[PDB]
């Protein structure tokens, strides 16, 4: 066989990714993934379904499949979970009484057998009221480092501006890409 | 019978080394003909082991006597069912007719000592045939 | 040769038996 | 006792019909696929129908039901015979048993149709004394049918006198979910391919326990066969008084003796397979084969059909020896092993998908099933002893045999 052409093509990019998109509802999920593909705070109606989108950055095809937070759609989660590579939890730092429900649900979510190879993804939402914790707080609190074999990590994004975006999209390919 | 020869010793030497008292399968060799040892067959035997000795006068055992059937089977195709003696106690003729070797006491049957004795009356005479009629049909 | 076995060739009685 | 014997097809169109005693309406065949639709739709579908007073015994062919219609209490068995005869017989004559032939030789089969039998009762039923006397491409007939040798026709003359036999042996285990062997029996096959001159008497003789302990013998290794079918040639009285089995081979191939007898030894093939299907997320087939046979004789053609998942989808296989394929038409994976040497181990490691979505009914658990065939290598131990071939003339035949050991009904319970 030949691989001529697989060279040329990871010549000038060819790696593209997947990404996902849970969490609460209201969470800032749905405006974190606008403010990532558009780059504008859309206000939109609670996601009774799900919504797929994708993000052209570094070369890499980010593609996010945003998943509600509802009763009925908490547990549909799992028809996402194939054919999946990647996982991002938002949390939702504003709603002290959903805290507990968040952890609950990305504990029943992370005891999965299948879903093995996604790596944490913990975008802290809601980064604009006094009340938000800090980065160590709710990961402290989730108990992200006893998650054995997941690589978590804790960034705190502004769904208003914006800030911290860039650096959670660098996390991730850093985390995906394994090369220079 | 130049493998017959070359044989004769170490059959010899491995019945003297077992005493007088692990594989699964049974493999056929590829056109290796297979049929019960003739008269003509046995009577050339008996002689070719008075000749070369080791077998007159020796201490009548199973595992001998399985040996030297085995034996007999992988160097000529010859079942080793003709190697058969008459029921005790006292002399065992051989089943097969032409056999010149038998079983004679060396002192319940099985509790008997017996040794090989050559016979060649055996070749001509159906010991074991007139002793058992009905063994010979 | 022959799948399964080559063929031999059998015997016309038991001549052990008489 | 049948009335009417008739061929069917797929579509439910009589193909061929042959009334022999007229009790029986010509009309009553449509009513037998109707009564068959309902049978199979309920699950009482059985080979034998029943149309009012009329009864509609047959069997599934190819491509046709060859269904006789019977009125009185005639023999089941008797017409299961005949189907099978009839069947026997239109397979020597056409290669195939398709429509392709019914419609095709129709002129022979309705000759051979009414010669085979009469008023219900057949009479012949041997395809090569029957193919003097119905031919597709009439004399009078042979003296076979009439004289009591009806399985050898007089005046055979060959070149060379050559029969070639086949001791093929059917190793059937029954290895229950819990790992032992509930159903553990060889079924022995003698068929032979004699090719002589004349009509030779042949005198076949085995190691068998029955006869070296008659013989007095009964000390080496002897086929301890429970149950012995001989052939029509064979002489069941000669079998009965001193185990002499004595009969005239047939001109061509054929079945002389068919050996059943239990086997309590430990199976040639040991698999040892483990199923960790994830709950809709992904299964694992760690499948282990043993061979327990002798090294010398190697299992060529090794087939274990390992059963996987029905809606398994992305399947991967990490297997050591010989190639893993699954075929979606079978739901299975095909363990195919070209040469299997005796005492031998090759792990598999199986790897499929599965949707998310769960399965609306059950689908079973069918039993994994080994197509292992090591040639030259008899399981029961029989050989050969003798095979007195005499002729009126005088002649020097030349017997020839083979063992074949291959997998009967070798099935292993899944968990
Ligand atoms: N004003 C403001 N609201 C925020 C901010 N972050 C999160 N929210 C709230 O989070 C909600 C985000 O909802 P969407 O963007 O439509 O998508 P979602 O986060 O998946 O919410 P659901 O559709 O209900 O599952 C908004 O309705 C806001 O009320 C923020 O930084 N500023
Ligand atoms: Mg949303």
């Amino acid at each position: 066989g030949n691989i001529f052409a697989n060279l040329f093509k990871g010549l000038f990019g060819k790696k593209e990714m997947r990404i996902l998109m849970v969490g609460l509802d209201a969470a800032g999920k749905t405006t974190i993934l606008y403010k990532l593909k558009l780059g504008e705070i859309v206000t939109t109606i609670p996601t009774i379904g799900f919504n797929v989108e994708t993000v052209e950055y570094k070369n890499i095809s980010f593609t996010v499949w945003d998943v509600g937070g509802q009763d009925k759609i908490r547990p549909l989660w799992r028809h996402y979970f194939q054919n999946t590579q990647g996982l991002i939890f938002v949390v939702d730092s504003n709603d002290r009484e959903r805290v507990n429900e968040a952890r609950e649900e990305l504990m029943r979510m992370l005891a999965e057998d299948e879903l093995r190879d996604a790596v944490l993804l913990v975008f802290a939402n809601k980064q604009d009221l006094p009340n938000a914790m800090n980065a160590a707080e709710i990961t402290d609190k989730l108990g992200l480092h006893s998650l054995r074999h997941r690589n978590w990590y804790i960034q705190a994004t502004c769904a208003t501006s914006g800030d911290g975006l860039y650096e959670g999209l660098d996390w991730l390919s850093n985390q995906l890409r394994n090369q220079k | 019978s130049k493998s017959s020869v070359i044989g004769w010793p170490a059959v010899r030497e491995r019945m003297r080394r077992a005493e007088p008292a692990e594989e699964v399968g049974f493999p056929v060799t590829p056109q290796v003909p297979l049929r019960p040892m003739t008269y003509k067959a046995a009577v050339d035997l008996s002689h070719f082991l008075k000749e070369k000795g080791g077998l007159e006068g020796l201490i009548h055992s199973q595992r001998r006597q399985d040996i030297l059937d085995l034996w007999i089977y992988h160097t000529q195709g010859y079942f080793p069912d003709w190697q058969n003696y008459t029921p005790g106690p006292g002399v065992r003729y051989p089943l097969t007719f032409g056999w010149c070797y038998k079983l004679v006491p060396v002192e319940d049957p099985e509790r008997e000592v017996l040794e090989w004795r050559f016979d060649s009356r055996l070749a001509f005479h159906h010991v074991a045939r007139e002793l058992h009629p009905e063994y010979f049909k | 040769d022959r799948k399964g076995g080559s063929y031999s060739q059998a015997a016309g009685s038991d001549s052990a038996q008489s | 006792s049948a009335s009417a014997v008739y061929v069917l097809d797929l579509k439910g169109k009589v193909l061929i019909c042959r009334n022999y005693r007229g009790d029986v309406d010509m009309s009553e065949v449509e009513h037998f696929m109707p009564i068959l639709m309902e049978k199979e739709e309920e699950g009482m579908l059985s080979p034998i129908l029943a149309h009012g007073g009329v009864r509609f015994m047959w069997i599934k062919h190819n491509n046709l039901y060859l269904v006789a219609t019977s009125k009185k209490n005639a023999c089941v068995s008797l017409v299961f015979s005949f189907l099978y005869k009839v069947v026997q017989v239109f397979s020597e004559y056409f290669k195939e048993l398709e429509e392709e032939s019914i419609r095709d030789n129709f002129v022979i089969i309705y000759e051979l149709l009414d010669e085979l039998m009469d008023f219900g009762y057949p009479q012949t039923t041997d395809s090569k004394i029957l193919q003097e006397y119905i031919t597709q491409e009439a004399p009078r007939p042979p003296a076979t049918v009439t004289n009591a040798v009806s399985w050898r026709s007089e005046g055979i003359k060959y070149r060379k006198n050559e029969v070639f036999l086949d001791v093929i042996e059917a190793v059937n285990l029954l290895v229950s979910a819990n790992g032992n062997v509930l159903r553990s029996e060889i079924v022995g096959s003698i068929k032979m391919r004699v090719f002589l001159s004349g009509m030779p008497e042949l005198r076949l003789g085995l190691n068998d326990k029955v006869l070296f302990d008659n013989t007095g013998r009964g000390k080496s290794k002897s086929v301890e066969l429970e149950d012995v079918k001989f052939h029509q040639c064979v002489r069941l009285s000669r079998f009965e008084n001193d185990r002499t089995i004595s009969f005239i081979p047939p001109d061509g191939e054929f079945e002389l003796m068919s050996y059943r007898l239990n086997t309590h030894v430990k199976p040639l093939i040991w698999i040892e397979s483990v199923i960790e299907k994830h709950s809709h997320s992904r299964i694992e087939y760690m499948v282990k084969a043993k061979s327990q046979f002798k090294r010398r004789s190697t299992a060529n053609n090794v087939e274990i059909h390992i059963p996987v998942p029905n809606d398994a989808d992305s399947p991967k296989f990490k297997t050591t020896v010989g190639s893993v394929k699954w075929v979606p038409e079978n739901s299975e994976i095909v363990w195919s092993v070209k040469s299997f040497p005796g005492g031998k181990e090759y792990l598999m490691r199986a790897h499929f998908g599965l949707p998310s979505v769960e399965a609306e009914d059950k689908e079973g658990k069918p039993p994994i099933s080994v197509k292992f065939e090591i040639p030259y290598f008899t399981t029961s131990g029989i050989q050969v002893r003798y095979l007195k071939i005499i002729e009126k003339s005088g002649y020097q035949a030349l017997p020839w045999v083979r063992y074949i050991t291959q997998n009967g009904d070798y099935q292993l319970r899944t968990q």
